[PDB]
């Protein structure tokens, strides 16, 4: 069991990196992979935006962002980060932190309250 | 069959790594692994009943051949070299068990002596590749992979 | 009722009760130069080197 | 690459509600249904098409397969406003479907 | 070898998973199965050919070890599983056979108890796992797939 | 097991081939090998034991059905089909071992009219196979691949 | 041995949904998979739409119109059919009903007359 | 993903005509040919390269491989004026070259 | 051993196909795969054109030009060519001709010293 | 699908230089570094990380994995005035970083 925050601007204006962090209570985030980012859209719904591997600090990121967003880890502070760069109007959305479990033996998710993120 | 069974013996482990099913078809086939599938009876039998120590060794050695057979496919099972002839794996090369480049050793040496420089760092390769194994196995068990 | 599926495991530490020949052994110690006794003739396999447990 | 019908259901306390989801491209059995409650992050209820989440009521089941799926909540509570969300899980884009919401009058 | 061969045996069928190596390779390789691959000669064999009986009981027993391990792996041929430990199939779990959850199962169960739980559905799954993979096959022979 | 051993005999070639487990399932199994691996002692064995050329006689047939087995597993293996029961090769058909149309062979003949008809062909192509093996894995040795 | 029938609206507008059916006579749609839709445009040369599988419903669609086209069967009619959305001009095109057997052992196909369409 | 050449061929009665089709990527040997004459539906004639269709007149023949492929018609008959298509079988998109025109004087 | 040498047009107008070929000394190209062309654009870096198998004549093409590039042999001149059909201002370049040996045991380049080509 | 940096290191002679490749992609293990004098085309200097070409001083090392690789001189000389590259070889594209300057004062 773990609880996830989140935490990061509620502002950023055109062309400038969005960076939103998420500590990481209960566990280790150096472990445990699937740590991700999700984002919810007014008008477009639910999208993945990517996740880190704890373990071995490699990444997936959805193709819409394949060359715009960085995921990484602070495993010292047990949090991890993301970082989308050149983020426009089109980018206003509700952020969120969430760590997915999925094995042959185990399905769940944990989610945290999320950041929402107004950009100009 | 058995036209060259160690014709590549003298050559390069580069140049000997392509007849690699040469010396293969010969594990499992001698001469009286032949006789034994004939259709026809081999005739000879009758010889190594009347004589139950002549039809004992000759069992033994046929056991032999097949449970040596067996071990190594099975170790290439463990590692997860299910079949092929060549398989990469995951460990990396120590630079401890021998220290020579690729140059040298795949267009210099041959393979008796590539034997003769490593043999006993066998035991440590052979517990490294099945711990690979075990490794890729438990990475598998995860529907997130990589 | 979880959608599952069958799942083939190969290894798997489970055992029955059976009946079987035992090929015996023995310590190739001093009795191996004991040479015309019955018992380190027959059990001929050397064994207890440190033996697991 | 999924779509959920209707956008919005209202039922009468205790009516089962049933909402659909269709797949552009199969997804096997692998599926998943998520409930987001105004103010709240989305609950897993269903996972593989028909497996409960630890805690989910047995109100919630669902059927499906390659790109024809349903969720289910029978004797629909009060408590069960929310919007339900189908998520793919059996590609790479893992992508979800827009939301429809179900509201109990 | 032999370092840890039933240790898992009283630990739950998840932790048990990880070690499937371990008694894998205990059964092909019993003591006078290494005897038998010395460069030396063993010296004993003079024994087992002068007393025949005992020549017999011995070839009996490795015989059979390798008709054993034979016959497991060509189940796991047929099923559609050449080489690997563990294996996916296309089969469902009929929740009659045993109808439990997998956080019930994984986590709480021995291997021993979980055999003697659907032992009498051995057969069952058995024929289920090869229909799935003839019919795997048969639709394998169609170029436009699925 | 051996509920329809050959039943497909007589059919065409096309039907058969759904059929190819039933025949496989019988090679490494006769009454003997399962009264071998009984829980309980099978009983019999003093026999075999104080009448040593029946316990002969019984071995031989034992490894020789191993033997077989092993044999065409290994002419999978080096051809590059590990496991599968039926494999795709890229060694093309000669039209001079046989000269019939797809529509008349997998139709109307019966796998031993077939094989009454290709047999003095048969080492012929399975040189081949082993051929176009190695030259798939010399292919396969070059990272630039195709 | 199959005969192939098509039929539908000869004429389409703009953003309206093209329906074509097609009557299968001599053998099911419930089996024999690789029943199909190809499109020849003049101008353009033949390409496909995409092919369903009678045995199990599923489906495969030309990339161009994935999100754009729909193939279902009715099997009680032992007819299959072909929506495609959104339908323009450039859409103009003799559409036909195809029947594809790729096997091992054999290859062979059946083809229907076609419905030529006109988009406005 | 493929390409006809050329466009049209005029040939004499019993003149041989041959037209090309190459690839952008390889097809293997996925490669089948076809006969649409006008106010028809496309025949099959050729699959695989070259083996011939039931029914197909001896007329007909084919090679290549990968990338370069040719079809042949010997002694051409006028019964034989039709567009010709290059099918491409070893892909998911499975294209089709633009079609060519053979016409006998 | 092998030594490379390019020779081209130096100018190409657009809509214009470019023709580049590369000589080869030493060694034979109807063997010993792996024969390409490295294209390098200032204020781009270096980039793949594509490359050739000398023992079967298939190619690989890197995607921006797979509808506009062909690689071919001449064995008999044991030289080797490129043509970039419908060439444009954007596709001025340094051009090399290169030979790539990337197998179990070596791993080597040869690389000429290429053709400027402007296009207008 | 990798980007160097810095644009341009300027170190005195002896001193240690570094420079930095980033992928968006895993490349595995599988990175080469190149070495292009002006008037030259690029020189082979490791391959698969860390493997020095044959030919090349023991200036040159490297180290990395994934997405995270370094290309070092150690002891840098006025002859190793260069720019840089850094090459993908784990997938088709083969793709190529810019490119760095290193410059000895
Ligand atoms: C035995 O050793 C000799 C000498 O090293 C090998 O001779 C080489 O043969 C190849 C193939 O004909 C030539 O290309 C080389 O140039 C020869 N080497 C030299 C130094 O001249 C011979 O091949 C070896 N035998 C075997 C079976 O490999
Ligand atoms: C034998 O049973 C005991 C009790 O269930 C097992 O003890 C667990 O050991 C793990 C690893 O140290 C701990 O994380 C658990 O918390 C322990 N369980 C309890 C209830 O305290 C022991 O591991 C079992 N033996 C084997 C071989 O698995
Ligand atoms: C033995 O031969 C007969 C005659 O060829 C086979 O009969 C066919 O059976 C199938 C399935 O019922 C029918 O669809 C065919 O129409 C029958 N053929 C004819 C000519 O009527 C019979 O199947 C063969 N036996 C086996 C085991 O295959
Ligand atoms: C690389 O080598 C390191 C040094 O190990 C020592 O030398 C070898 C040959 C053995 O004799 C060993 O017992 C010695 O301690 C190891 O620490 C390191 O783990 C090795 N890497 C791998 C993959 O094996
Ligand atoms: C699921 O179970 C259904 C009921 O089968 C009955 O119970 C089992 C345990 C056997 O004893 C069987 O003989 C009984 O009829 C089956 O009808 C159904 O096919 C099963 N599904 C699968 C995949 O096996
Ligand atoms: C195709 O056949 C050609 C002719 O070979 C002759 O006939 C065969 C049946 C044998 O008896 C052979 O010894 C004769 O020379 C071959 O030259 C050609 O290589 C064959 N192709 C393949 C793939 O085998
Ligand atoms: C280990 O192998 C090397 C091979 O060069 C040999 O020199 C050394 O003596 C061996 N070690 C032992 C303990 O035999
Ligand atoms: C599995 O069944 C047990 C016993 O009924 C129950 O306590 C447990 O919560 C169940 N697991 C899940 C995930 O519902
Ligand atoms: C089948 O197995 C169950 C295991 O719980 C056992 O209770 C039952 O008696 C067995 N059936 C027969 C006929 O032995
Ligand atoms: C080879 O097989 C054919 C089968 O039709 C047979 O007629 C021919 O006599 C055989 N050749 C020899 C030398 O036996
Ligand atoms: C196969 O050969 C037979 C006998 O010549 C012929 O009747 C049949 O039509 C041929 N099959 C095809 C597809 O041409
Ligand atoms: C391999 O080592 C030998 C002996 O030191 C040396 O001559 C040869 O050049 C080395 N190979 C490479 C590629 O550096």
């Amino acid at each position: 069991e773990v609880q996830l925050v989140e935490s990061g601007p509620g502002l950023v204006r055109p062309s400038e990196t969005l960076s939103l962090t998420c500590a990481v209570s209960g566990d280790s985030i150096s472990t445990n992979n699937g740590w991700s980012w999700i984002r919810q859209t007014p008008g477009k719904g639910l999208e993945w935006i990517g996740y880190i591997n704890g373990r071995s600090g490699s990444t997936r990121y959805n193709p819409s962002l394949q060359s715009r967003v960085t995921i990484s880890t602070d495993t010292s502070g047990n949090q991890f980060s993301l970082k989308v760069n050149s983020v426009t109007a089109a980018d206003t959305a509700k952020y969120y932190c969430a760590f997915f479990w999925s094995t042959y033996y185990k399905r769940f998710d944990v989610w945290g309250p999320g950041v929402r993120v107004t950009v100009s | 069959v058995f036209l060259g069974f160690l014709g590549a013996a003298g050559s390069t482990m580069g140049a000997a790594s392509m007849t690699l099913t040469v010396q293969a078809r010969n594990l499992l086939s001698g001469i009286v692994q032949q006789q034994s599938n004939l259709l026809r009876a081999p005739e000879c039998q009758q010889h190594l009943l009347k004589l139950t120590v002549w039809g004992i060794k000759q069992l033994q050695a046929r056991v032999l051949a097949v449970e040596r057979y067996l071990r190594d496919q099975q170790l290439l099972g463990i590692w997860g070299c299910s079949g092929k002839l060549i398989c990469c794996t995951n460990v990396p090369w120590n630079s401890s068990w021998s220290n020579r480049n690729l140059s040298e050793i795949w267009d210099n040496m041959t393979w008796l002596q590539w034997d003769k420089e490593i043999s006993n760092y066998t035991q440590i390769i052979y517990g490294l590749l099945e711990e690979s194994q075990n490794q890729q196995e438990k990475n598998e068990q995860d529907l997130l992979a990589l | 009722a979880e959608n599952l599926w069958v799942t083939v495991y190969y290894g798997v530490p489970v055992w029955k009760d059976a009946e079987t020949t035992l090929f015996c052994a023995s310590d190739a110690k001093a009795y191996e130069t004991k040479k015309h006794n019955v018992w380190a003739t027959h059990c001929c396999v050397p064994t207890d080197p440190n033996p697991q447990e | 690459r999924m779509t959920q019908s209707p956008a919005i259901l209202s039922l009468s306390p205790g009516e089962r509600a049933t909402l659909s989801c269709r797949a552009s491209q199969s997804v096997d059995s692998r599926l998943a249904w998520y409930q987001q409650k105004p103010g709240q992050s989305p609950r897993l209820l269903i996972y593989d098409v028909s497996s409960r989440a630890t805690g989910i009521p047995d109100r919630f089941s669902g059927s499906g397969s390659g790109t024809e799926f349903t969720l289910t909540i029978s004797s629909l509570e009060p408590e069960d406003v929310a919007v339900y969300f189908c998520h793919q899980e059996n590609d790479w884009p893992w992508t979800f479907g827009q939301g429809t919401k179900v509201e109990i009058k």
